[PDB]
Protein backbone atom coordinates (compact mmCIF):
# COMPACT_ATOMS: atom_id res chain seq x y z
CA UNK A 1 0.00 0.00 0.00
CA UNK A 2 3.25 2.06 1.02
CA UNK A 3 3.96 1.52 -2.63
CA UNK A 4 0.23 2.10 -4.22
CA UNK A 5 0.52 5.73 -1.75
CA UNK A 6 3.37 6.17 -4.24
CA UNK A 7 1.44 6.30 -7.03
CA UNK A 8 -0.86 8.78 -5.02
CA UNK A 9 2.44 11.04 -3.60
CA UNK A 10 2.88 12.47 -7.07
CA UNK A 11 -0.63 13.48 -8.15
CA UNK A 12 -2.72 14.49 -4.93
CA UNK A 13 -2.16 17.28 -3.26
CA UNK A 14 1.35 18.41 -4.76
CA UNK A 15 2.82 21.65 -4.44
CA UNK A 16 0.15 22.94 -2.02
CA UNK A 17 -0.38 20.78 1.37
CA UNK A 18 1.47 17.84 0.06
CA UNK A 19 2.45 16.42 3.13
CA UNK A 20 4.47 13.41 1.75
CA UNK A 21 6.03 15.02 -1.15
CA UNK A 22 7.27 18.40 0.06
CA UNK A 23 6.68 18.79 3.75
CA UNK A 24 8.10 16.63 5.75
CA UNK A 25 6.74 17.00 8.50
CA UNK A 26 3.50 19.10 9.79
CA UNK A 27 1.87 22.12 8.42
CA UNK A 28 4.75 24.65 9.68
CA UNK A 29 7.50 24.73 7.10
CA UNK A 30 5.70 27.66 5.16
CA UNK A 31 5.60 28.95 8.71
CA UNK A 32 8.78 28.94 9.31
CA UNK A 33 9.67 30.22 6.36
CA UNK A 34 7.38 33.27 6.09
CA UNK A 35 9.07 34.11 10.08
CA UNK A 36 12.86 34.24 8.82
CA UNK A 37 11.38 36.03 6.25
CA UNK A 38 10.04 38.78 8.21
CA UNK A 39 12.90 38.40 11.24
CA UNK A 40 15.50 38.71 8.81
CA UNK A 41 16.22 42.15 10.30
CA UNK A 42 17.47 40.94 13.85
CA UNK A 43 19.51 37.80 11.98
CA UNK A 44 23.35 39.14 11.13
CA UNK A 45 23.34 36.21 8.34
CA UNK A 46 20.08 34.68 6.53
CA UNK A 47 19.12 31.43 7.18
CA UNK A 48 17.77 30.58 3.52
CA UNK A 49 19.62 27.29 3.91
CA UNK A 50 18.83 23.33 2.35
CA UNK A 51 16.58 20.53 0.66
CA UNK A 52 15.13 23.18 -1.65
CA UNK A 53 18.12 25.17 -2.60
CA UNK A 54 19.80 22.10 -4.54
CA UNK A 55 17.89 20.93 -7.82
CA UNK A 56 18.74 17.08 -9.55
CA UNK A 57 20.34 17.61 -13.04
CA UNK A 58 18.82 16.55 -15.88
CA UNK A 59 19.64 13.61 -17.16
CA UNK A 60 20.10 11.87 -12.90
CA UNK A 61 16.10 11.36 -12.64
CA UNK A 62 16.75 7.64 -11.67
CA UNK A 63 19.62 8.83 -9.10
CA UNK A 64 17.60 11.62 -7.44
CA UNK A 65 16.61 8.52 -4.64
CA UNK A 66 20.06 7.45 -4.23
CA UNK A 67 21.68 11.25 -3.78
CA UNK A 68 18.82 11.53 -1.40
CA UNK A 69 19.45 8.81 0.86
CA UNK A 70 23.36 9.35 1.00
CA UNK A 71 22.69 13.31 1.45
CA UNK A 72 19.58 13.24 4.08
CA UNK A 73 22.04 14.41 6.64
CA UNK A 74 22.40 17.83 4.99
CA UNK A 75 18.93 17.83 3.50
CA UNK A 76 17.67 18.65 6.04
CA UNK A 77 20.24 21.71 7.21
CA UNK A 78 20.28 25.50 7.22
CA UNK A 79 23.05 28.03 6.82
CA UNK A 80 23.68 29.47 10.36
CA UNK A 81 27.48 31.75 10.54
CA UNK A 82 27.02 32.60 14.72
CA UNK A 83 26.34 30.94 17.74
CA UNK A 84 23.89 34.06 18.77
CA UNK A 85 21.78 32.93 14.95
CA UNK A 86 22.22 29.06 16.22
CA UNK A 87 20.33 29.98 19.28
CA UNK A 88 18.00 32.44 17.70
CA UNK A 89 16.65 30.25 14.85
CA UNK A 90 16.60 27.49 17.75
CA UNK A 91 14.03 29.26 19.66
CA UNK A 92 11.70 30.32 16.59
CA UNK A 93 12.13 26.54 15.12
CA UNK A 94 10.50 26.00 19.00
CA UNK A 95 8.12 28.89 19.04
CA UNK A 96 6.84 27.71 15.33
CA UNK A 97 6.16 24.30 16.23
CA UNK A 98 8.35 22.25 14.58
CA UNK A 99 8.14 18.37 15.72
CA UNK A 100 10.98 16.96 13.19
CA UNK A 101 14.59 17.28 14.25
CA UNK A 102 16.57 20.00 12.20
CA UNK A 103 19.79 19.29 12.20
CA UNK A 104 21.98 22.01 11.95
CA UNK A 105 25.72 22.72 11.19
CA UNK A 106 27.83 26.14 11.83
CA UNK A 107 29.66 27.46 8.78
CA UNK A 108 31.29 30.98 7.12
CA UNK A 109 29.57 31.40 3.56
CA UNK A 110 33.23 31.33 1.17
CA UNK A 111 33.58 29.88 -1.92
CA UNK A 112 36.83 27.84 -2.67
CA UNK A 113 38.44 25.88 -5.56
CA UNK A 114 37.91 21.71 -5.20
CA UNK A 115 38.39 20.92 -8.51
CA UNK A 116 42.11 19.00 -7.58
CA UNK A 117 39.88 16.18 -5.82
CA UNK A 118 37.04 15.68 -7.66
CA UNK A 119 36.26 12.31 -8.69
CA UNK A 120 38.68 11.06 -11.53
CA UNK A 121 37.28 8.58 -14.53
CA UNK A 122 34.97 8.59 -17.36
CA UNK A 123 31.15 8.23 -14.86
CA UNK A 124 29.69 11.31 -13.85
CA UNK A 125 29.87 12.49 -10.09
CA UNK A 126 27.17 14.06 -8.06
CA UNK A 127 28.22 17.77 -8.19
CA UNK A 128 27.60 17.33 -12.27
CA UNK A 129 24.26 15.39 -11.37
CA UNK A 130 23.55 18.39 -8.89
CA UNK A 131 22.05 22.04 -9.40
CA UNK A 132 22.82 24.63 -6.98
CA UNK A 133 21.22 28.23 -6.68
CA UNK A 134 24.38 29.49 -5.13
CA UNK A 135 27.82 28.45 -5.26
CA UNK A 136 28.32 28.98 -1.55
CA UNK A 137 25.71 26.13 -1.24
CA UNK A 138 27.75 23.95 -3.72
CA UNK A 139 30.95 24.68 -1.22
CA UNK A 140 28.97 23.68 1.74
CA UNK A 141 27.60 20.22 0.53
CA UNK A 142 31.31 19.22 -1.40
CA UNK A 143 32.96 20.15 2.24
CA UNK A 144 29.93 18.16 4.29
CA UNK A 145 29.27 15.23 2.19
CA UNK A 146 32.28 14.90 -0.27
CA UNK A 147 30.15 14.45 -3.07
CA UNK A 148 33.04 15.46 -5.66
CA UNK A 149 34.29 12.10 -4.44
CA UNK A 150 31.02 9.91 -5.37
CA UNK A 151 30.76 8.54 -8.85
CA UNK A 152 27.40 7.21 -10.57
CA UNK A 153 27.93 3.49 -11.89
CA UNK A 154 24.36 1.61 -12.70
CA UNK A 155 26.02 -1.98 -12.54
CA UNK A 156 26.65 -3.40 -9.50
CA UNK A 157 29.79 -5.40 -10.83
CA UNK A 158 31.14 -2.13 -12.66
CA UNK A 159 30.98 0.03 -9.49
CA UNK A 160 32.88 -2.69 -7.27
CA UNK A 161 35.36 -3.17 -9.54
CA UNK A 162 35.92 0.58 -10.00
CA UNK A 163 36.52 0.80 -6.34
CA UNK A 164 38.58 -1.95 -5.89
CA UNK A 165 40.97 -0.70 -8.84
CA UNK A 166 41.79 2.22 -6.04
CA UNK A 167 40.50 5.24 -7.84
CA UNK A 168 41.84 8.68 -7.20
CA UNK A 169 40.23 10.89 -5.49
CA UNK A 170 37.07 8.67 -4.69
CA UNK A 171 35.50 7.03 -1.67
CA UNK A 172 32.63 5.63 -2.55
CA UNK A 173 30.24 4.39 -5.66
CA UNK A 174 26.65 4.79 -5.88
CA UNK A 175 24.73 1.72 -7.51
CA UNK A 176 21.16 1.44 -8.58
CA UNK A 177 19.37 -1.70 -7.50
CA UNK A 178 15.70 -1.03 -7.90
CA UNK A 179 13.36 1.89 -7.35
CA UNK A 180 13.20 1.16 -3.46
CA UNK A 181 16.22 0.04 -2.22
CA UNK A 182 20.00 0.96 -3.48
CA UNK A 183 23.31 -0.21 -3.56
CA UNK A 184 25.91 1.44 -1.46
CA UNK A 185 29.35 0.10 -1.86
CA UNK A 186 32.78 1.74 0.12
CA UNK A 187 36.13 0.47 -1.11
CA UNK A 188 35.09 -2.27 -2.98
CA UNK A 189 34.43 -4.90 -0.40
CA UNK A 190 31.97 -3.21 1.92
CA UNK A 191 28.78 -3.95 0.48
CA UNK A 192 25.55 -2.10 1.76
CA UNK A 193 21.70 -2.15 1.22
CA UNK A 194 20.18 0.88 1.69
CA UNK A 195 16.79 1.51 1.34
CA UNK A 196 15.40 4.92 -0.42
CA UNK A 197 13.34 6.94 1.79
CA UNK A 198 9.59 7.55 0.59
CA UNK A 199 9.45 11.34 1.10
CA UNK A 200 11.62 13.17 -1.18
CA UNK A 201 13.55 16.09 -0.23
CA UNK A 202 15.19 17.19 -3.81
CA UNK A 203 13.61 19.39 -5.95
CA UNK A 204 13.44 18.45 -9.99
CA UNK A 205 13.62 20.85 -12.62
CA UNK A 206 10.81 19.43 -15.20
CA UNK A 207 7.45 19.53 -15.22
CA UNK A 208 5.05 17.15 -12.65
CA UNK A 209 2.86 16.29 -16.18
CA UNK A 210 5.67 15.43 -18.81
CA UNK A 211 8.56 15.18 -17.47
CA UNK A 212 7.55 13.35 -13.87
CA UNK A 213 4.71 11.42 -15.64
CA UNK A 214 7.08 8.57 -17.22
CA UNK A 215 8.93 8.63 -13.65
CA UNK A 216 5.29 7.87 -12.65
CA UNK A 217 4.67 4.39 -14.75
CA UNK A 218 8.23 3.08 -13.53
CA UNK A 219 6.81 2.96 -9.74
CA UNK A 220 3.75 1.26 -11.74
CA UNK A 221 6.41 -1.55 -12.94
CA UNK A 222 7.65 -1.57 -8.96
CA UNK A 223 3.85 -2.74 -8.00
CA UNK A 224 3.99 -5.22 -10.83
CA UNK A 225 7.29 -6.17 -9.43
CA UNK A 226 5.94 -6.17 -5.64
CA UNK A 227 2.68 -8.12 -7.94
CA UNK A 228 5.25 -10.86 -8.58
CA UNK A 229 6.71 -11.28 -5.24
CA UNK A 230 2.51 -11.74 -4.11
CA UNK A 231 2.11 -14.29 -6.39
CA UNK A 232 5.30 -16.19 -5.82
CA UNK A 233 4.06 -16.70 -2.67
CA UNK A 234 0.57 -17.90 -4.59
CA UNK A 235 2.44 -20.84 -5.50
CA UNK A 236 3.59 -20.94 -1.99
CA UNK A 237 -0.12 -20.35 -0.98
CA UNK A 238 -1.17 -23.39 -2.55
CA UNK A 239 1.23 -26.01 -0.69
CA UNK A 240 -0.70 -24.39 1.95
CA UNK A 241 -4.08 -24.18 0.72
CA UNK A 242 -3.33 -28.68 0.01
CA UNK A 243 -2.29 -29.01 3.32
CA UNK A 244 -5.55 -27.04 4.96
CA UNK A 245 -7.38 -29.20 1.99
CA UNK A 246 -5.78 -32.60 3.88
CA UNK A 247 -6.55 -31.32 7.69
CA UNK A 248 -9.79 -30.80 6.15
CA UNK A 249 -10.20 -34.06 5.15
CA UNK A 250 -8.31 -35.72 8.28
CA UNK A 251 -11.46 -34.14 10.44
CA UNK A 252 -14.03 -36.27 7.84
CA UNK A 253 -12.24 -39.25 8.64
CA UNK A 254 -12.15 -38.52 12.09
CA UNK A 255 -15.98 -37.70 11.95
CA UNK A 256 -16.36 -40.87 9.86
CA UNK A 257 -14.49 -43.21 13.08
CA UNK A 258 -17.02 -40.66 15.49
CA UNK A 259 -20.10 -42.41 13.59
CA UNK A 260 -18.39 -45.72 13.42
CA UNK A 261 -17.34 -45.62 16.97
CA UNK A 262 -21.25 -44.61 17.79
CA UNK A 263 -22.69 -47.28 15.24
CA UNK A 264 -20.30 -49.68 18.00
CA UNK A 265 -22.07 -48.03 20.86
CA UNK A 266 -25.45 -49.01 19.53
CA UNK A 267 -24.69 -52.53 18.37
CA UNK A 268 -22.83 -53.19 21.97
CA UNK A 269 -26.28 -52.08 23.74
CA UNK A 270 -28.40 -54.00 21.45
CA UNK A 271 -26.84 -57.08 22.11
CA UNK A 272 -25.67 -56.73 25.88
CA UNK A 273 -29.59 -55.36 26.18
CA UNK A 274 -31.24 -59.14 25.88
CA UNK A 275 -28.53 -61.00 28.02
CA UNK A 276 -30.32 -62.34 30.89
CA UNK A 277 -33.90 -60.27 30.15
CA UNK A 278 -35.87 -63.28 29.93
CA UNK A 279 -34.51 -66.46 28.72
CA UNK A 280 -34.43 -67.82 32.34
CA UNK A 281 -37.17 -70.77 31.24
CA UNK A 282 -35.75 -73.78 33.50
CA UNK A 283 -38.59 -75.45 34.61
CA UNK A 284 -37.77 -78.19 31.31
CA UNK A 285 -34.70 -78.45 32.59
CA UNK A 286 -35.64 -79.16 35.84
CA UNK A 287 -38.35 -81.74 34.81
CA UNK A 288 -35.31 -83.30 33.10
CA UNK A 289 -33.16 -83.28 35.57
CA UNK B 1 16.23 -6.00 25.38
CA UNK B 2 17.11 -10.63 25.21
CA UNK B 3 20.33 -10.55 22.32
CA UNK B 4 19.82 -13.75 21.44
CA UNK B 5 17.34 -15.46 19.23
CA UNK B 6 14.52 -13.32 20.79
CA UNK B 7 15.62 -10.87 18.73
CA UNK B 8 15.44 -12.10 15.37
CA UNK B 9 11.55 -12.06 15.20
CA UNK B 10 11.54 -8.76 15.61
CA UNK B 11 11.60 -7.57 12.30
CA UNK B 12 10.94 -9.43 9.27
CA UNK B 13 14.10 -8.67 7.41
CA UNK B 14 15.87 -10.07 10.27
CA UNK B 15 14.33 -13.89 9.22
CA UNK B 16 17.88 -14.33 6.77
CA UNK B 17 20.11 -13.21 9.75
CA UNK B 18 17.73 -15.58 11.93
CA UNK B 19 18.37 -18.61 9.02
CA UNK B 20 21.85 -18.24 8.83
CA UNK B 21 23.09 -17.78 12.36
CA UNK B 22 20.78 -21.00 13.02
CA UNK B 23 22.55 -23.06 10.32
CA UNK B 24 25.75 -21.74 11.85
CA UNK B 25 25.30 -23.32 14.87
CA UNK B 26 24.25 -26.64 12.79
CA UNK B 27 27.41 -27.16 11.11
CA UNK B 28 29.75 -28.00 14.04
CA UNK B 29 33.04 -26.56 11.85
CA UNK B 30 31.15 -23.35 11.28
CA UNK B 31 30.39 -22.21 14.95
CA UNK B 32 34.29 -22.01 15.87
CA UNK B 33 35.30 -20.42 11.71
CA UNK B 34 32.75 -17.71 11.75
CA UNK B 35 31.03 -16.65 15.42
CA UNK B 36 27.57 -14.66 16.38
CA UNK B 37 27.06 -11.18 14.76
CA UNK B 38 27.89 -8.49 17.15
CA UNK B 39 24.62 -7.95 18.24
CA UNK B 40 24.08 -11.24 19.49
CA UNK B 41 27.71 -11.32 21.32
CA UNK B 42 28.70 -7.55 21.77
CA UNK B 43 26.89 -6.34 24.89
CA UNK B 44 27.28 -2.97 26.31
CA UNK B 45 27.46 -2.77 30.77
CA UNK B 46 24.08 -0.73 30.52
CA UNK B 47 21.45 0.48 28.70
CA UNK B 48 23.16 3.89 28.37
CA UNK B 49 26.09 2.42 26.24
CA UNK B 50 24.00 0.36 24.34
CA UNK B 51 22.40 3.24 22.44
CA UNK B 52 25.43 4.44 21.97
CA UNK B 53 26.82 1.37 20.05
CA UNK B 54 24.00 1.25 17.58
CA UNK B 55 24.68 4.89 16.41
CA UNK B 56 28.06 4.65 15.67
CA UNK B 57 27.52 0.55 14.28
CA UNK B 58 24.61 0.92 11.23
CA UNK B 59 22.43 -2.04 11.00
CA UNK B 60 23.87 -4.04 8.08
CA UNK B 61 27.26 -4.62 10.44
CA UNK B 62 25.09 -5.11 13.62
CA UNK B 63 23.93 -8.13 11.79
CA UNK B 64 26.77 -9.17 10.16
CA UNK B 65 28.78 -12.63 9.97
CA UNK B 66 32.73 -12.44 10.94
CA UNK B 67 34.81 -14.14 9.27
CA UNK B 68 38.14 -14.86 11.21
CA UNK B 69 40.63 -15.97 8.81
CA UNK B 70 40.91 -15.73 4.82
CA UNK B 71 40.04 -19.58 4.17
CA UNK B 72 37.28 -19.99 5.12
CA UNK B 73 35.93 -16.56 2.80
CA UNK B 74 36.82 -18.75 0.05
CA UNK B 75 34.94 -22.03 -0.16
CA UNK B 76 32.25 -21.58 2.77
CA UNK B 77 31.09 -18.02 1.74
CA UNK B 78 29.50 -18.68 -1.36
CA UNK B 79 26.69 -21.48 0.31
CA UNK B 80 25.54 -18.12 3.03
CA UNK B 81 25.21 -15.83 0.00
CA UNK B 82 23.31 -18.09 -2.21
CA UNK B 83 19.92 -18.68 0.10
CA UNK B 84 20.74 -15.55 2.17
CA UNK B 85 21.15 -11.85 1.63
CA UNK B 86 22.98 -11.26 4.41
CA UNK B 87 26.19 -8.94 4.81
CA UNK B 88 29.87 -10.61 5.49
CA UNK B 89 32.78 -9.09 7.25
CA UNK B 90 36.28 -10.60 7.15
CA UNK B 91 38.51 -10.53 10.06
CA UNK B 92 41.58 -8.19 8.88
CA UNK B 93 45.28 -7.67 10.51
CA UNK B 94 44.52 -3.92 10.75
CA UNK B 95 46.10 -2.79 14.23
CA UNK B 96 43.23 -1.81 16.82
CA UNK B 97 45.76 0.80 18.78
CA UNK B 98 43.97 4.15 19.29
CA UNK B 99 46.54 7.16 18.10
CA UNK B 100 46.73 8.60 21.77
CA UNK B 101 46.14 6.55 25.31
CA UNK B 102 43.26 7.27 28.07
CA UNK B 103 45.11 8.78 29.87
CA UNK B 104 44.89 12.09 27.73
CA UNK B 105 41.41 10.96 27.08
CA UNK B 106 39.98 11.25 30.53
CA UNK B 107 42.12 14.81 30.85
CA UNK B 108 39.26 16.34 27.59
CA UNK B 109 36.69 15.57 30.02
CA UNK B 110 36.05 11.61 28.56
CA UNK B 111 35.25 8.58 31.04
CA UNK B 112 36.87 6.11 28.00
CA UNK B 113 36.84 4.87 24.78
CA UNK B 114 33.46 3.17 22.97
CA UNK B 115 35.66 -0.83 22.75
CA UNK B 116 35.89 -0.61 26.65
CA UNK B 117 32.04 0.36 27.22
CA UNK B 118 30.79 -3.43 25.85
CA UNK B 119 31.71 -6.79 26.79
CA UNK B 120 31.95 -9.72 24.30
CA UNK B 121 34.00 -11.99 22.11
CA UNK B 122 36.95 -10.58 21.11
CA UNK B 123 37.41 -11.51 17.58
CA UNK B 124 34.07 -9.96 16.95
CA UNK B 125 34.96 -7.03 19.23
CA UNK B 126 38.01 -6.40 17.08
CA UNK B 127 35.98 -5.66 13.46
CA UNK B 128 34.02 -2.90 15.43
CA UNK B 129 37.21 -0.74 15.97
CA UNK B 130 38.03 -1.64 12.63
CA UNK B 131 35.06 -0.92 10.89
CA UNK B 132 33.45 1.59 12.55
CA UNK B 133 36.41 2.97 14.60
CA UNK B 134 34.83 2.71 17.80
CA UNK B 135 38.64 2.27 19.80
CA UNK B 136 38.87 6.09 18.48
CA UNK B 137 36.00 7.92 19.85
CA UNK B 138 35.98 8.98 23.10
CA UNK B 139 32.22 8.77 25.36
CA UNK B 140 31.42 10.21 28.33
CA UNK B 141 28.05 9.83 29.77
CA UNK B 142 28.19 13.58 30.82
CA UNK B 143 27.85 16.46 28.21
CA UNK B 144 31.18 18.38 27.99
CA UNK B 145 30.86 22.20 28.13
CA UNK B 146 30.82 24.15 24.27
CA UNK B 147 33.78 25.54 25.29
CA UNK B 148 35.71 21.78 25.47
CA UNK B 149 33.70 21.26 21.99
CA UNK B 150 35.28 23.89 20.46
CA UNK B 151 38.75 22.91 21.95
CA UNK B 152 38.55 20.00 20.25
CA UNK B 153 37.33 21.13 16.98
CA UNK B 154 40.83 23.19 16.96
CA UNK B 155 42.99 20.98 15.44
CA UNK B 156 46.86 20.07 16.60
CA UNK B 157 49.60 22.40 15.43
CA UNK B 158 51.06 19.79 12.88
CA UNK B 159 47.64 20.01 10.95
CA UNK B 160 45.70 16.45 12.13
CA UNK B 161 43.05 16.85 14.43
CA UNK B 162 42.31 14.85 17.56
CA UNK B 163 39.46 13.03 17.68
CA UNK B 164 37.38 12.61 14.22
CA UNK B 165 34.49 11.76 16.32
CA UNK B 166 33.52 12.46 19.90
CA UNK B 167 30.34 11.72 22.30
CA UNK B 168 29.50 13.77 25.39
CA UNK B 169 26.92 13.18 26.99
CA UNK B 170 24.31 11.84 24.36
CA UNK B 171 25.01 14.39 21.57
CA UNK B 172 27.48 13.00 18.86
CA UNK B 173 29.32 15.21 17.07
CA UNK B 174 31.37 14.45 14.04
CA UNK B 175 34.33 16.44 13.63
CA UNK B 176 35.43 16.80 9.69
CA UNK B 177 38.39 18.81 8.44
CA UNK B 178 38.22 20.56 5.29
CA UNK B 179 41.47 19.05 3.14
CA UNK B 180 40.99 22.06 0.38
CA UNK B 181 41.02 25.98 0.63
CA UNK B 182 42.05 27.55 4.46
CA UNK B 183 41.46 23.91 6.29
CA UNK B 184 38.31 25.46 7.73
CA UNK B 185 36.80 23.04 10.42
CA UNK B 186 32.93 22.42 11.32
CA UNK B 187 30.75 20.37 13.52
CA UNK B 188 28.21 18.21 12.43
CA UNK B 189 26.26 17.66 15.78
CA UNK B 190 23.30 14.61 15.52
CA UNK B 191 21.44 13.48 18.24
CA UNK B 192 21.77 9.67 19.28
CA UNK B 193 18.01 7.52 18.89
CA UNK B 194 16.73 7.34 22.50
CA UNK B 195 14.34 9.50 24.03
CA UNK B 196 15.90 12.59 25.73
CA UNK B 197 19.22 14.29 27.38
CA UNK B 198 17.33 13.73 30.80
CA UNK B 199 20.15 12.83 33.56
CA UNK B 200 18.06 10.72 36.69
CA UNK B 201 14.90 12.37 36.20
CA UNK B 202 11.01 11.74 36.43
CA UNK B 203 11.72 10.06 32.91
CA UNK B 204 8.69 11.73 31.04
CA UNK B 205 6.33 11.11 33.07
CA UNK B 206 3.31 12.29 30.96
CA UNK B 207 0.47 9.96 32.14
CA UNK B 208 2.43 6.73 32.63
CA UNK B 209 6.43 5.28 33.19
CA UNK B 210 6.34 4.26 29.32
CA UNK B 211 4.35 4.31 25.92
CA UNK B 212 4.66 0.82 24.68
CA UNK B 213 5.42 -1.20 27.95
CA UNK B 214 1.46 0.27 28.60
CA UNK B 215 0.47 -1.29 25.28
CA UNK B 216 2.37 -4.57 26.34
CA UNK B 217 0.30 -4.53 29.40
CA UNK B 218 -3.17 -3.87 27.58
CA UNK B 219 -2.60 -7.02 25.88
CA UNK B 220 -1.50 -8.93 28.88
CA UNK B 221 -4.39 -7.75 30.70
CA UNK B 222 -6.68 -8.73 27.13
CA UNK B 223 -5.05 -12.27 27.68
CA UNK B 224 -5.54 -12.38 31.15
CA UNK B 225 -9.07 -11.56 30.27
CA UNK B 226 -9.41 -14.57 27.52
CA UNK B 227 -7.79 -16.83 30.34
CA UNK B 228 -10.43 -16.27 32.70
CA UNK B 229 -13.04 -16.82 30.02
CA UNK B 230 -11.73 -20.07 29.31
CA UNK B 231 -11.33 -21.07 32.85
CA UNK B 232 -15.28 -20.12 33.38
CA UNK B 233 -16.11 -22.16 30.01
CA UNK B 234 -14.41 -24.78 31.40
CA UNK B 235 -15.56 -24.64 34.63
CA UNK B 236 -19.02 -25.40 33.19
CA UNK B 237 -17.90 -27.77 30.94
CA UNK B 238 -17.20 -29.24 34.16
CA UNK B 239 -20.23 -28.52 36.06
CA UNK B 240 -22.36 -30.48 33.40
CA UNK B 241 -19.78 -33.67 33.30
CA UNK B 242 -20.71 -33.82 36.94
CA UNK B 243 -24.39 -33.32 36.19
CA UNK B 244 -23.51 -36.66 33.73
CA UNK B 245 -22.34 -38.23 36.23
CA UNK B 246 -25.27 -37.84 38.18
CA UNK B 247 -27.48 -39.09 35.29
CA UNK B 248 -25.01 -41.77 35.10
Amino acid sequence: SRSIQNKKVELQNIAKGNDTFLMNFDRNMDRLLRTIEQRKNEFETPAIGLGSLVTIRKGFEKWTRSIQRAISSSLNAFVVSNPKDNRLFRDIMRSCGIRSNIPIVTYCLSQFDYSKGRAHGNYPTIVDALEFSKPEIECLFVDLSRIERIVLIEDKNEARNFLQRNPVNVNMALSLRDRRSGFQLSGGYRLDTVTYQDKIRLKVNSSSDNGTQYLKDLIEQETKELQNIRDRYEEKLSEVRSRLKEIDGRLKSTKNEMRKTNFRMTELKMNVGKVVDTGILNSKINERK
Amino acid sequence: TTDKIGILNQDQDLKEVRDAVLMVREHPEMKDKILEPPIMTVSAINAQFAAYLAQCVDYNTSKALTVVDSDSYKLFANPILDKFKVNLRELSSADTTPPVPAETVRDLGFEGYLSDFITGDKRVMKMLCQTSKIHTIPVSRRELTPAQIKKLITPRPNGKILFKRIIHGNRLVDIKQSAYGSKQVFPTDVSIKQTNFYQGSIMSNEQKIRIENEIINLKNEYNDRKSTLDALSNQKSGYRHELSELAS
